[PDB]
């Protein structure tokens, strides 16, 4: 079938360049022009450029006229964009898309879409999590159940996977997305467990960082 | 040089409603227009093309119009793929697309179970000091809560995370996270999680005593 | 004036040559494929130098007995290039039809992926299938090269028959000096 393979997600500190890749297969890289859309985090897609493969020319729009470059390698059937002096604001994700017409026409509706690439631009280096264990404390406690916290703070880059008890734990977990602050993410997770079973039974989150290859068990104990 | 609009930034319905969505277009397209349904976490799908001609795959409810200069988009009966984000796009000039809605699914509201947790030790003796509050499965999504100090609302130093729509019981989490210094931690003795929803006139409190 | 019959000698059995293989250019480049593509493949087809310039070169020096003898041998001279002419006709054809039928077949495949989108675009077809005749466009761009490979392989390829033909015009001339 007709596909399109883009390249890992890539990190880019700020005032650097970047170049993704658009692996076309299936059909005639040549025969159809080619598109990128710029999509940020719960915004609208933005249209950036089309390529025409066959003869190499680039349509760009406004927004980016000069901040992006377009080109084509025929030999390899692969598509490129180039994006200059990168900010915290060109941390989006990027699609390649083709045209839906054969090659009559070079502005049309968009056929088969990329996966995508993520983009973040950040100078921070890669820091290891820290992980804070959350429990009640007061031990107000007299509902049928009880909520037990996991906090992730100051860590570079995402993601991060938490789980409870090595996946025990599988109904009543609700692990939320990481926020930015100051160049480090930040995200929480909170398991619903019933009263009777903590802290009569051990409660463990298993929190793991694969960038900075670690792994860190923070069992949930009562206050005094 | 042709942009696209779309009157709703944000729709809510149940399932089998219908619903209309309208792209606006600033000049005559002729015709030329398609609509792409994405999912949260995923790339565009082509649904309908030349603004009428539904593409492949795509189910009979899915409609399109063309009356002048707004196109719509029409869904009689709602499934619970059908729930996602949809844009607009116009191909006859360079191409562009719309601001884009929201899909998601309607149901009854739910009261936010609040759960709050002071600093833990660990934290403590690192020199930060981070109050963390919990609201899980609670209808709609429109929720707002304050941080109460002694008393005194704190507007500054709180960041706050939505979770994406739950699949299983299509509800919302939210969790409020006040980071302080140590020594400002230290200055107060009662933290205090209230938050406003429309499931309670009386908002939810929460709180606990820094003394334990 | 004597120089009109040596003209149309050229004209007749050697430059007959290049014009059926303009024809077959210019069939395919004013038919409904080459308005729609813009194609301009006869800008350049002329020859720079015109083959009565050519035949003039060869035979400088001219006499009355060249003149004379051209008046008695122009039967002669006419019945050898006619049958001549025959046989290259013959022996390109061919090829003449191998350009055609290439090319028609190129006609039904562009046919078939334009048609459908004339219907698609309903009252703008005029006006967005402008785009066919920009650089933006693959298969617009792909039919205007494969039109100037086409167009400059056949010119090449009966170059050769018309410099022979023109030759032997230019051997028949020459020897009437003595």
């Amino acid at each position: 079938e007709v596909q399109l393979q883009q390249s890992g997600p890539e990190l880019v500190k700020p005032g650097g360049s970047l170049k993704l890749s658009c692996k076309a297969s299936g059909x005639x890289x040549x025969x159809x022009x080619m598109n990128w859309v710029r999509q940020s985090h719960g915004k609208s897609l933005e249209w950036v450029a089309x390529x025409x493969x066959x003869x190499x020319x680039x349509a760009y729009n406004q927004k980016f006229k000069g901040k992006a470059t377009l080109t084509v390698d025929k030999s390899s059937s692969t598509a490129y964009m180039e994006l200059s002096s990168l900010t915290s604001e060109d941390s989006a994700v990027y699609y390649c898309a083709r045209x839906x017409x054969x090659x009559x026409x070079x502005x049309x509706x968009x056929x088969x879409w990329g996966q995508g690439t993520l983009v973040t631009v950040s100078s921070a280096k890669t820091t290891p999590p820290s992980v804070y264990p959350l429990a009640p404390g007061s031990a107000a406690q007299t509902n049928s159940m009880v909520t037990l916290g996991c906090l992730v703070k100051g860590y570079f880059p995402e993601p991060v996977t938490v789980t409870w008890n090595s996946g025990s734990l599988s109904s009543g977990v609700h692990t939320f997305p990481a926020v930015l602050q100051s160049d480090l993410y930040t995200l929480s997770s909170s398991v619903t467990v019933p009263s009777s079973t903590w802290p009569s039974e051990t409660v463990t989150c298993n929190v793991a960082h694969p960038a900075s290859s670690t792994k860190v068990d923070k069992k949930i104990v009562p206050r005094d | 040089d042709i942009q696209m609009t779309q009157s709703p930034s944000s729709l809510s319905a149940s399932l089998g409603e219908t619903v209309t969505i309208t792209c606006x277009x600033x000049x005559x397209x002729x015709x030329x227009x398609x609509w792409y349904q994405q999912k949260s976490g995923q790339s565009p799908k082509l649904l309908v093309y030349x603004x009428x001609x539904x593409x492949x795959g795509v189910p009979a409810r899915f409609s399109g119009s063309g009356s002048g200069t707004s196109y719509s988009l029409t869904i009689s009966s709602l499934q619970p793929e059908d729930f996602g984000v949809y844009y607009c796009x116009x191909x006859x000039x360079x191409x562009x697309f719309g601001g884009g809605t929201k899909l998601e699914i309607k149901r009854a509201d739910a009261a936010p179970t609040v759960s709050i947790f002071p600093p833990s030790s660990e934290q403590l003796t690192s020199g930060g000091a981070s109050v963390v509050c919990f609201l899980n499965n609670f209808y709609p999504k429109d929720i707002n809560v304050k941080w109460k100090i002694d008393g005194s609302e704190r507007q500054n130093g709180v960041l706050n995370s939505w979770t994406d729509q739950d699949s299983k019981d299509s509800t919302y989490s939210m969790s409020s996270t006040l980071t302080l210094t140590k020594d400002e931690y230290e200055r107060h003795n009662s933290y205090t999680c209230e938050a406003t929803h429309k499931t309670s006139t009386s908002p939810i409190v929460k709180s606990f005593n820094r003394n334990e | 004036s004597p120089w009109d019959r040596v003209k149309d000698l050229a004209t007749v059995y050697v430059d007959v040559l290049k014009d059926s293989g303009r024809d077959y250019v210019s069939q395919f480049e004013g038919s409904a494929l080459g308005k729609q593509l813009n194609l301009k493949l006869l800008d350049n087809w002329d020859s720079v130098t015109s083959t009565f310039s050519k035949l003039r070169e060869q035979l400088g020096p001219v006499t009355q007995e060249f003149w004379d003898n051209l008046e008695k041998e122009t039967e002669g001279l006419r019945q050898e290039m006619s049958k001549d002419l025959e046989e290259v006709k013959a022996k390109v054809q061919p090829y003449l039809d191998d350009f055609q039928k290439k090319w028609q077949e190129e006609m039904e495949l562009y046919r078939q992926k334009v048609e459908p989108l004339r219907a698609e675009l309903q009252e703008g077809a005029r006006q967005k299938l402008h785009e066919l005749q920009e650089k933006l466009s693959p298969l617009g761009e792909e039919m205007r090269d494969r039109a100037r490979a086409h167009v400059d392989a056949l010119r090449t390829h009966l170059a050769p028959y018309s410099d022979e033909l023109r030759q032997r015009l230019a051997a028949r001339l020459e020897a009437l000096k003595e």
